[PDB]
């Protein structure tokens, strides 16, 4: 949804040490920095009319962008980083257990065991969790992208299948 | 022996069909290897003639 | 990279906590929460994020970044950011 | 270098230009140009495969540097001597060619004060 | 030359008469076997033609073409065997039929040795070709992708017969020998540029030239599986056969007012190659890549340098094989999705690992990488242009800035990259895509050490 | 893995660097140092510029022939 | 990344040249832009290496900066030269990339110079590999830059050249010994930036004996073919001394010039930012625009 | 004349081996960057054999082994520009791939393809030192190709990765730029 | 807010904001994170010309217009100041290479049939 | 002060940088709920069909033939002749044309020019 | 030697004579002994091998050769029959003609590269003797394009001729 000023300058004290680490590299020359920063930035957490507060953290952004470090630290296996995105090339999905072949299917008959009795709770959960979402469901659809539980008694949580069954983090 | 087999069908046997290939195939076809003369060096025969290449005259005598 | 296990991450944060001067370290809790368990809130959170973060290598995405604020209900994202049974 | 500023900075009618240099004869102030010779005749570069730009009058010490060299192998750590007698041709050559380089300076020189003795008096 | 004509012919009662369930199992295993005895056709002698009988021959120009043509109907078969399972026998034995007439007009034209025998083989494989488009295409628009097709080449047919026929009776005989015997120079009068302009642009519209080109984006897009590969293979080639064959007679005209379309293939290979980069389906790739390619050998004839007709028929069979594995593997996606946009399918070597590895050799082979024989025909070109001007190189090295800029660029949003999470169609490669993909890629490599025999004439 | 990590590491201390990483370290950097200052005074010449560059105004008109500014 | 691009497959480009050599250097005109071509290269590709957060980028523009120096020895008509300079090049670029993927393996996944400290002690070997890599390749008495960076450096200084070919040569071997110890003093000089789990390791002997293969090359290089090889060089023997040792005193001035700098991430006080570091971050802007700008356009009208 | 060329033109032989092993898959997986790393260093041992050749002797020689086809005027051959600058490229620049592809499976160690990594290495220095022992110029621009197209492949090892495939188009494309000019 | 109508052919489409698929969230649960895209919602018709691999649309730390200046004022010093040393060269006081021998041109590919006055020197 | 950013086509201005966002309004905050809806519903009847075991064919996305249609189908029946279509299409269709034809007619005449009396080197062109 | 040097000439074989005046055992002269006896001995009796099974039967080729016919120039105008034989005659002599350019090449590329520096002016016979051939090669082919004919060929050969006859006339004065 929109963005309120706690939302917002918490996503500024992220970016802005971030630029002040990677400014700094060392830490205790930063760690000085990272800690006055904070009295820098409750220096003023009790401004009048939201308009200066809005106005306030206009200057607040430009100079960010401005000190935003050209060059800032991204973790690699973040957004931006080199580890990011670096394994969906090994990532591969569930319905390529289903094509096994027979000859193939019964050198791993234990974890084919598994995945059926894991496909069939898929089914016979499915049309369960599915018909109280909708029941449950106010109408116009959803009105955002939230998910019911398994609030009510022998049920999954719907929608559960690809987020329970999604691809490991290191599919490896 | 590990090495022994890998130096006798990976190099022992590969020396041998080239050597084949070139010396008794490709040499048996005009001018496919080519051979710049060595820079022969006064001093030195010919191994058929044994002509010593014009012996060198003296030096302006440079000494460090 | 080892069989990294969820007892072993949190009980580096929990460090952290600790290590945190302002966090007492008779004030630990697998259940500190930030604002109204502990009192430092939002701000007084966000910064520990990145403390942890640093430390991590992992960057929690920023939408519960702020918003797993208990050391118990952060632990259960490095559990799932790293999707390790132990 | 004092000659590329000499010649930019200062006056380059004083200072030899590298491509119109030289600009004077070599009997001028400095007679019996009795042509120098080197050893090792154009048969014998030729016949020593000696490289174009290296068959210049030190190509006595440079084929037989390459004798020994023939011979020195294995050891590549021999024929330091021979090696660096080569360069005292080149050393002989090189000061040669740096005689070469203010011989026409000191004409340069001396080739306006002459000009300014000799065509102002009047 | 009957060896391979009458078996042709005669396999129209083979397909009819066969089996419910072989058909197909026939067709395939009497093609193969006359693919090897057009493979006897190989046989040229050093300039003077296969003469075989006073209306066949053959040199070594055709036969390279032959090969290909012969060789290609097994592989509309395996191609079709997916797309036309459904549908009942007695259509299948139709559809065959279709093929089987249409390779058989396409040998009889090749190997005519009477310019109007040639023309009348020449077009008559649109007959067959409407018919598959038409008949047995996909999408909705295939209705006026046939009108396209026929009115385009015909537009351009016509007015070579009224040229033919001039020949005729000016000269006394349209027969390649005689004719190539007694050329005589085309000279400059305002009658003979419209004679040399009614014997050119009948084969530059299926050439194609561009703007002359509509067709095969509206044609090969929604022609069926089998449709589209024949078309861009070789129906593609017959202009270009035909192009150095009436070349004997246009002297000097050609090089007075070829550079139009020396220009307009020029900035064409680059604005469609440029175009082809940025199209939305993959399908259209293939084609707008084919005409690019294509563009290249009009060039090629204009100049008629030596070198230039060596190049023109490497890189007919080089586009001829590579556009047809590009049409089989874009074919692989479609049924697959039902859908031949680029973007819906990315990353295929993580479901298809298999597939990949023939996609991304395909595509080497379209980037002319040496020393296969897409190159060194593609290459000559570039030396027999910068003969006729040291200029063209620029141009045409645009040519060698956009090919690789798309065809590696639906491999890495195609068979490279991530998957969807959504697509649990995709499956594992049944042996024939990658059966037919081995026939399809391994002959280009194997040739490719031997480029004599599809260097072309000029040897 | 379980069965095996010899360089077993723990949290927040010196990762136990075996004496292998570091007298191997020392080895081939005594090896370098021993490798490039013999030769400093072996062949010192070498990167000394063995041969010496002559001043060109310590030269006489006699010797470069020109003729003073008399004639 | 370091086995095609660090010397090995680039060199193959300016190895063409220096295989053309008996037709490359006959145009004296066709020489002069070469000295053109690389001097910008050795000026820029340095300048962007003068402030890199990584361990990748550096190594990659030094080479590039490398790369612009051989076809200039062809450019003042030496093949030779050029050819014994990308061989010393692949002799130390190698390892320099070799113990930086080091790094990215011991230290997960980490390239950035500002996330590690104190690799000294933690990583002695990787530590020497890395000093002899950069000492190798910054011009040193009796290893691959004497045979190679010394001789070229000289040589083109003595040689018929344009001032400017001459001036980045000694500018970037001044930035190659300048950014050689930037790297050096964020990975070794400083306090341990790595996350507390503590996991960096090269007790891999193979790991080991892969340096150690290559260490013979890095230290030794050219000795071991100097007087092996026949001398296709036209030799100065005297000559002025002052540009002679300039490759020698460019080293000086490029080592302290990043101690201090590498003092001021010592200093505790906020270093304002500048054109200066962005400009050497981002190549000088050029990939933001190249990348951007003419490929926009261009397939935007294909569209 | 009977030694140097038959040993060197075996180097360019005795590497290609592990490819069409690994066609035929006749590797048992892990074995495969061991076993290619045996082969690249005796490929490395071997080639000094023509180097002490030319420490001597000095003497320099063209092969031409086969011949492709004859252009009229120009008959395209299978020759060899093996000297100086050929020859004593070969022990540098392979055991340089040596040193590191043992760095690299040490680090390259946990993706499962290490096979299609180790012969993706095999085959791109068949492509340099043809280069650097080609004579015809053709055979020049075909290894010119060979180790750019296959940068892209080794480049992009990792298809999860889209700057790679980003990477990799500009690298061929600048690369296409310079062989314009080829 | 559809395209401009005048000739243009995208009549419905509406007009898209410069957005390139790089730029948008990359932490957002994407449908299709190859591009970033999601189900059903809108897509813009140069998509492809504006996504992760291709061209980019996304902020970045100083301004364009900044590039720019320093793009043209960076390059544009050298081939001016190297045409300053195209006349100014750098060198050293060293005379030229006298040769035996009529300098080389018995044996620097020239013909020496015709008559090749020899052009020797002395050591000055 | 400090150096300003500046809006382009492709260095558009950050959303951080622009105060235009920052302006809360009621018109924003209501609007927001729409797209929120629009989007959930859609995040809906993604996951419905594709976590539905039975589903084992193809979600096709509306979105996504919309824009193929659009791209290649729906530009003539929409299309019309303005006067700056033309301009456009003569700049970048016969323009350029004429471009290659003057440049290329030149060189090939001024090539002409030399072969005639003798002033052409055809010292090895002997593969025409 | 299959070939000969009437065709084929090559330089004369002159080598030197090495002095070992050093003590290190040469390790290149170790490598070529193992060398002969370890690879040249099996390989050579494996080519022995093939010698005398080649030998126990020895078909015998013999040359393929072409009476002259008529050439186009006493071929009757428009005629059919003996154009035939005069265009095949024509063509065979483009083909022979590619040949000896290609020999002369191969001639001209062994004489480089087996007299090194020397080439400069050991091929300088081997130089000129090519600018003949090729220049000569012009004037036989030339601008004949793809379709080349031997009426094209005696239509330039006949432009050539009255162009240099009335050259000749001019340049008697
Ligand atoms: C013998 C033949 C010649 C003599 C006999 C014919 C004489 C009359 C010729 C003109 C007839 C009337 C033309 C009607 C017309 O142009 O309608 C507007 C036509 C038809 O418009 P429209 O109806 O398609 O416009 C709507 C378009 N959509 C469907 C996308 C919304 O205008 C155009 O086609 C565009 C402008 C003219 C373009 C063609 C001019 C150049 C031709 C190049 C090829 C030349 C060969
Ligand atoms: C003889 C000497 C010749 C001249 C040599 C000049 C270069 C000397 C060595 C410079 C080393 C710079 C260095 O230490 O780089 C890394 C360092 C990282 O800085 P960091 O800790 O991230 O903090 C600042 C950023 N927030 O970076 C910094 O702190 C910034 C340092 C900027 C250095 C710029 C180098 C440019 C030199 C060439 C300019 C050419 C202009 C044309
Ligand atoms: C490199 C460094 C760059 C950066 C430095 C250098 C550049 C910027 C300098 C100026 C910085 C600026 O004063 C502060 C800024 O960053 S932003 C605005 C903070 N003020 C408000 O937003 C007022 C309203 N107050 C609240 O919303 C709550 O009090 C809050 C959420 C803050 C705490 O809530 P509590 O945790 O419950
Ligand atoms: C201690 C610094 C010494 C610097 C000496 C000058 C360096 C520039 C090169 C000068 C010599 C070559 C050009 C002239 O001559």
């Amino acid at each position: 949804a929109y963005l309120t000023h706690q939302q917002k300058v918490l996503r500024l004290y992220k970016r802005a040490l971030r630029h002040l680490e990677s400014w700094c590299v060392h830490r205790d020359k930063y760690r000085y920095f990272a800690c006055l920063m904070r009295a820098r930035f409750d220096e003023h957490k009790n401004e009048k009319d939201m308009v200066k507060a809005t106005q306030l953290l206009r200057q607040a952004e430009e100079e960010f962008w401005y000190g935003q470090h050209p060059q800032p630290y991204i973790f690699p296996e973040s957004p931006g980083g080199t580890s990011y995105e670096r394994y969906e090339c090994y990532k591969v999905p569930e319905w390529c257990l289903d094509d096994w072949h027979p000859s193939e299917k019964a050198m791993y008959p234990d974890y084919f065991a598994k995945r059926e009795q894991w496909k069939r709770l898929r089914r016979e959960s499915w049309e369960r969790e599915v018909k109280q979402l909708q029941e449950e469901t106010p109408p116009g659809g959803p009105r955002t992208e939230a998910l019911p539980p398994a609030r009510k008694e022998g049920d999954l949580p719907p929608l559960w299948w690809h987020i329970v069954t999604r691809p490991r983090e290191r599919p490896m | 022996y590990r090495h022994s087999i890998f130096a006798v069908t990976h190099v022992l046997i590969p020396v041998w069909i080239i050597h084949y290939y070139l010396k008794y195939h490709v040499t048996a076809k005009p001018y496919t290897v080519v051979e710049r003369k060595p820079r022969i060096f006064p001093g030195d025969t010919i191994l058929e003639t044994g002509e010593v290449i014009p012996l060198m005259k003296e030096f302006p005598d440079q000494h460090h | 990279a080892p069989p990294l296990t969820l007892e072993a991450i949190k009980d580096r944060v929990l460090y952290v906590l600790k290590l945190y001067d302002k966090i007492d370290p008779e004030k630990l809790s697998v259940n500190s929460h930030f604002m109204k368990d502990l009192g430092l809130d939002s701000l007084d959170q966000v910064e520990i994020i990145m403390a942890m973060e640093d430390e991590f290598g992992f960057e929690i995405p920023d939408i519960d970044a702020e918003k797993l604020m208990c050391p118990q209900e952060i632990v259960d994202y490095i559990a799932d950011k790293k999707d390790v049974y132990e | 270098g004092a000659h590329l500023a000499r010649r930019y900075l200062g006056d380059a009618s004083k200072e030899p230009d590298p491509l119109r240099m030289p600009t004077f004869p070599p009997d001028y102030g400095f007679p019996e140009r009795k042509e120098r010779e080197m050893v090792a005749t154009q048969q014998e570069m030729n016949d020593a495969q000696l490289m174009l730009q290296q068959r210049d009058y030190c190509a006595h010490y440079l084929i037989q540097l390459l004798k020994c060299k023939r011979d020195s192998f294995p050891n590549f750590l021999a024929c330091k001597h021979e090696q660096h007698d080569w360069d005292y041709c080149e050393h002989l050559d090189y000061v040669k060619r740096m005689k070469e380089f203010e011989r026409e300076r000191r004409l340069l020189q001396r080739k306006k004060r002459r000009e300014q003795r000799e065509a102002e008096m009047a | 030359m009957l060896k391979i004509i009458i078996p042709t012919t005669m396999l129209l009662p083979m397909t009819w008469m066969s089996k419910h369930n072989m058909i197909w199992i026939n067709a395939t295993v009497h093609s193969l076997l006359i693919s090897l005895i057009s493979l006897s056709l190989l046989n040229q002698l050093g300039e003077n033609s296969l003469n075989f009988s006073l209306t066949f021959f053959s040199d070594s120009l055709s036969a390279p073409l032959l090969v290909l043509t012969t060789w290609l109907l097994p592989l509309m078969l395996m191609a079709s065997q997916s797309h036309l399972s459904k549908e009942t026998t007695t259509r299948k034995k139709l559809y065959i039929t279709m093929l089987i007439l249409l390779q058989l007009f396409l040998i009889m034209t090749f190997t005519a040795t009477e310019l109007i025998l040639f023309y009348i083989l020449f077009e008559a494989t649109l007959v067959p070709t409407l018919i598959i488009i038409t008949r047995w295409g996909n999408q909705t628009e295939r209705l006026n992708a046939g009108l396209y097709f026929l009115f385009y080449t015909l537009a351009g047919s016509l007015p070579l017969l009224v040229a033919l026929v001039y020949i005729q009776n000016t000269t006394g005989s349209l027969n390649f020998l005689i004719i190539h015997y007694w050329s005589h120079p085309l000279s400059n009068s305002w009658s003979n540029i419209f004679m040399w302009l009614a014997c050119i642009m009948a084969f530059m519209v299926k050439m194609p030239l561009y703007g002359l080109h509509l067709w095969l984006p509206k044609a090969h897009v929604e022609a069926p599986i089998a449709g589209s590969m024949v078309l861009a293979a070789v129906l593609l080639k017959l202009g270009g056969y035909g192009m150095m064959r009436i070349t004997t007679i246009l002297n000097p005209l050609t090089n007075y007012m070829a550079y139009p379309f020396l220009m307009l293939s020029m900035w064409g290979m680059i604005m469609t190659s440029s175009i082809c980069l940025r199209q939305t389906d993959l399908k259209s790739l293939i084609a707008y890549s084919s005409v690019s390619h294509m563009a290249l050998v009009i060039v090629a004839i204009m100049i008629q340098t030596p070198w230039s007709f060596m190049g023109a028929t490497a890189l007919m069979i080089a586009h001829g094989l590579t556009s047809s594995m590009l049409f089989c593997l874009a074919n692989t996606n479609y049924e697959r999705v039902h859908s031949r946009t680029m973007i819906l399918a990315r990353g295929l070597q993580t479901l298809l690992p298999l597939m990949a590895t023939w996609w991304l050799m395909a595509s080497l082979t379209n980037l002319a990488l040496p020393p296969s024989i897409n190159l060194i025909g593609e290459l000559f070109i570039i030396t027999a242009s910068f003969s006729w001007s040291n200029i063209t190189i620029i141009l045409m090295g645009m040519n060698m800035m956009i090919t690789a800029l798309y065809s590696l660029y639906m491999l890495i949003t195609t068979q490279r990259g991530k998957y969807t999470h959504h697509i649990n169609n995709i499956k594992a490669s049944f042996t024939r895509e990658n059966a037919l993909m081995a026939l399809h890629i391994l002959p280009l490599l194997l040739l490719t050490l031997n480029p004599k025999m599809i260097l072309g004439p000029l040897y | 893995a379980g069965g095996g990590v010899h360089i077993e590491p723990r949290y927040r201390q010196f990762p136990q660097l075996t004496r292998s990483q570091l007298i191997q370290a020392e080895f081939f950097s005594a090896t370098m140092w021993f490798w490039i200052l013999w030769r400093f005074w072996h062949d010192s010449d070498a990167v000394l510029g063995h041969f010496p560059y002559p001043d060109p105004s310590q030269w006489t008109d006699e010797e470069l022939g020109i003729l003073p500014d008399d004639e | 990344s370091a086995l095609l691009h660090s010397s090995t497959m680039v060199v193959a480009g300016v190895f063409l040249l220096i295989r053309f050599y008996p037709l490359m250097e006959t145009n004296k005109l066709v020489q002069t832009m070469t000295l053109c071509l690389g001097a910008i290269t050795t000026l820029f590709t340095a300048l962007c290496a003068i402030t890199q957060n990584d361990i990748k980028k550096i190594v990659a523009f030094s080479t590039s900066s490398q790369l612009g120096l051989m076809m200039v020895t062809i450019g003042i008509n030496q093949p030779h030269l050029a050819f014994l300079h990308i061989c010393m090049h692949a002799f130390f670029k190698a390892m320099l990339f070799m113990c930086s993927g080091s790094i990215i393996h011991s230290l997960n996944d980490e390239q950035d110079i500002r996330k590690m400290g104190g690799l000294y002690k933690a990583m002695p070997f990787t530590t020497t590999a890395l000093i002899i890599g950069s000492l190798a390749l910054t011009g040193m008495p009796y290893l691959t830059g004497f045979y190679s960076k010394d001789l070229i450096i000289e040589a083109v200084n003595m040689s018929y050249t344009n001032a400017w070919a001459l001036l980045m040569t000694l500018i970037a071997t001044s930035l190659t010994a300048a950014y050689s110890t930037r790297i050096i003093f964020f990975a070794f000089l400083g306090k341990p930036r790595f996350p507390p789990l503590v996991l960096i390791n090269e007790n891999n002997p193979l790991l080991i004996n892969s340096i150690k293969r290559l260490l013979i090359g890095s230290i030794f290089a050219g000795f071991i073919i100097s007087n092996n090889i026949p001398p296709m060089t036209v030799p100065n023997t005297t000559m002025p001394l002052y540009m002679k040792m300039t490759a020698l005193i460019v080293t000086i001035m490029g080592f302290m010039l990043a101690l201090e700098l590498n003092n001021t991430t010592y200093y505790l006080k906020f270093k304002y930012p500048s054109q200066t570091y962005k400009f050497s971050n981002m190549l000088g802007y050029y990939p933001s625009i190249m990348h951007r700008l003419p490929t926009y356009h261009n397939l935007s009208m294909s569209q | 004349m009977n030694p140097f060329a038959s040993l060197t033109l075996t180097t360019l032989i005795i590497l290609t081996i592990p490819i069409m092993m690994s066609n035929s898959n006749i590797y048992k997986t892990n074995l495969y960057p061991n076993y290619v790393k045996t082969t690249v260093s005796y490929a490395f041992t071997l080639s000094l054999v023509p180097l002490l050749m030319f420490m001597h002797t000095g003497q320099e020689m063209i092969i031409s082994n086969w011949h492709w086809m004859t252009l009229q005027t120009v008959e395209l051959s299978l020759s060899f520009k093996m000297d100086y600058f050929s020859v004593m490229f070969i022990p540098v620049a392979l055991f340089v791939t040596w040193s590191i592809m043992e760095f690299s499976m040490w680090y390259m160690h946990s993706d499962p393809f290490i096979n299609r990594f180790f012969k993706y290495l095999v085959l791109f220095l068949i492509t340099m030192m043809i280069l650097v022992t080609a004579n015809n110029l053709f055979q020049l621009f075909i290894g010119w190709e060979g180790v750019g197209i296959m940068s892209f492949l080794l480049i992009g090892w990792w298809h999860g990765r889209t700057d790679a495939n980003t990477a990799a188009l500009q690298a061929i494309l600048y690369n296409r730029i310079g062989d314009i000019g080829f | 807010e559809p395209y401009p109508d005048d000739g243009m052919g995208y009549g419905d489409y509406p007009k898209l904001p410069d957005r390139s698929q790089q730029e948008r969230d990359p932490w957002y649960d994407w449908d299709h994170p190859d591009l970033r895209l999601n189900w059903g919602e809108p897509i813009h018709w140069d998509l492809d010309m504006y996504i992760r691999n291709r061209v980019d649309t996304s902020p970045t730390p100083v301004s364009w217009n900044t590039m720019c200046k320093h793009l043209s004022g960076f390059v544009a010093f050298m081939l001016f100041m190297f045409w300053v040393g195209e006349i100014y060269p750098s060198y050293q006081p060293v005379g030229p290479k006298q040769y035996p021998y009529n300098d080389l041109y018995l044996e620097r590919g020239g013909d020496p049939t015709k008559e090749p006055e020899p052009v020797v020197h002395y050591e000055i | 002060s400090f150096p300003k950013y500046k809006p382009s086509r492709l260095a558009t201005l950050p959303a951080t940088l622009d105060p235009a966002e920052y302006d809360i309004s009621p018109e924003t905050r209501k609007a927001q709920a729409e797209r929120l809806a629009i989007r959930s519903r859609l995040k809906r009847e993604y996951l419905l069909q594709y976590n539905d075991p039975n589903r084992l064919g193809v979600i096709e996305d509306p979105a996504l033939i919309r824009w193929t249609y659009a791209r290649s189908a729906n530009i003539y029946p929409n299309f019309r002749p303005t006067p700056k279509t033309s301009l456009l299409g003569a700049l970048f269709g016969i323009g350029p044309l004429f471009f290659w034809y003057y440049v290329f007619k030149t060189d090939r005449d001024k090539k002409e020019k030399l072969i005639q009396e003798g002033k052409l080197d055809q010292t090895f062109n002997i593969s025409y | 030697d299959s070939w000969d040097k009437d065709v084929y000439p090559e330089p004369p074989r002159r080598t030197p004579a090495p002095a070992p005046q050093t003590s290190l055992p040469n390790p290149v002269t170790y490598l070529t002994k193992i060398f002969d006896l370890l690879v040249d001995r099996p390989v050579t009796l494996a080519r022995e091998f093939i010698e005398q099974q080649h030998a126990k039967n020895r078909y015998y080729y013999y040359h393929r050769e072409f009476r002259r016919v008529p050439d186009i120039t006493e071929c009757e105008e428009k005629d059919i029959l003996c154009m035939f034989e005069a265009e095949m005659q024509w063509r065979r002599d483009y083909k022979v003609d590619q040949e000896i350019v290609n020999i002369i090449q191969e001639r001209l590329k062994a004489c480089q590269q087996r007299e090194g520096e020397s080439y400069r002016q050991n091929c300088a016979k081997e130089l000129e003797q090519f600018t003949q051939v090729s220049k000569a090669f012009q004037d036989r082919y030339s601008d004949l394009g793809a379709h080349y004919s031997a009426r094209k060929c005696l239509a330039k050969q006949k432009q050539r001729m009255l162009a240099e006859r009335k050259a000749a006339k001019e340049a008697a004065a």
